[PDB]
């Protein structure tokens, strides 16, 4: 229970910091 | 474009998927997950805050707010799509992803922002939403896209998500129901799509306990073969039929 809520927020701040790095590269080519 | 299913946290299967998939697509992309996955200094990113509208706002400016939280979410680049959308769920079933949606706050595509958006103005029963789905062609392939049309006080707007600024978001000013797909088209047009199909809905329940199904295709227009003239003449068909019941 509160390891996933861990979990949940480990996966989201990797989550958006991937969506900025395919965010940049697509607004690129 | 992969699709998790199994909820959220992304179970170890698809969370592998997901950055296989980015380290074949991105150059870079075994750094980029060497980078990220496992890396404690991340940013912390906020749960952004579900608009609430005293009673005197006016619809527009709801609609505004709405709008705002849904390009907050951001646009889904990540390859995997992380809530899984079956669009002959009954409304509650989508209404109940939708809160999820906004509990977990992850980024988002054009079906996810259409649910959202329902969900986000189902408080608002003088406004009616509807959807509009787009089928176009560029380069010898074919794209699909889907907004939520929107009508307030006999005027036609959108709400969305989308790549393109002009591909989502339209304030309710547009007079009549072509005028706002004429519009859609122009946008297409200037990013050298042609717009082969547009696929208009009915109006969607208020209640997000209903048991009805959103009626996606109750008119399905070939642009080409219409031509302009047929082409309105469908879209003001459509727009009688809804502001009928």
């Amino acid at each position: 229970k509160s390891a996933q809520q861990e979990l949940k927020q480990r996966q989201r701040a990797e989550i958006y910091a991937l969506n900025r790095v395919m965010t940049e590269l697509e607004q690129q080519q | 474009f992969f699709v998790n299913r199994g909820g959220l946290p992304v179970d170890e299967a698809t969370w592998e998927r997901m950055w296989k998939h980015v380290a074949k697509i991105h150059p870079d992309g075994e750094k980029v997950a060497q980078r990220i996955r496992g890396a404690t200094d991340l940013p912390k990113i906020p749960i952004p805050s579900v608009p609430t509208f005293q009673p005197s706002t006016p619809v527009p400016e709801r609609l505004e707010a709405v709008q705002r939280y849904i390009r907050e979410l951001q646009y889904n680049h990540t390859g995997t799509q992380f809530f899984e959308i079956k669009k002959s769920r009954p409304l509650t079933g989508l209404m109940d992803l939708a809160k999820e949606m906004t509990k977990e706050a992850l980024p988002i595509k054009c079906l996810e922002a259409v649910i959202l958006g329902i969900y986000l103005t189902n408080s608002m029963p003088t406004l009616e939403r509807f959807p509009i789905s787009f089928k176009t062609y560029f380069s010898g392939n074919y794209f699909r896209h889907i907004v939520l049309g929107v009508n307030f006080a006999g005027r036609y707007g959108a709400l969305g998500m989308s790549r393109r600024e002009d591909l989502m978001y339209k304030p309710p000013a547009f007079r009549t129901l072509s005028e706002l797909v004429l519009d859609f088209e122009a946008a297409y047009g200037r990013c050298w799509h042609v717009l082969k199909k547009v696929k208009l809905g009915q109006s969607v329940s208020h209640d997000p306990h209903s048991v009805e199904q959103i009626e996606w295709k109750h008119s399905v227009l070939d642009v080409e073969r219409l031509g302009r003239d047929d082409f309105r003449k469908e879209l003001e068909r459509h727009a009688r039929d809804m502001r009928l019941k």
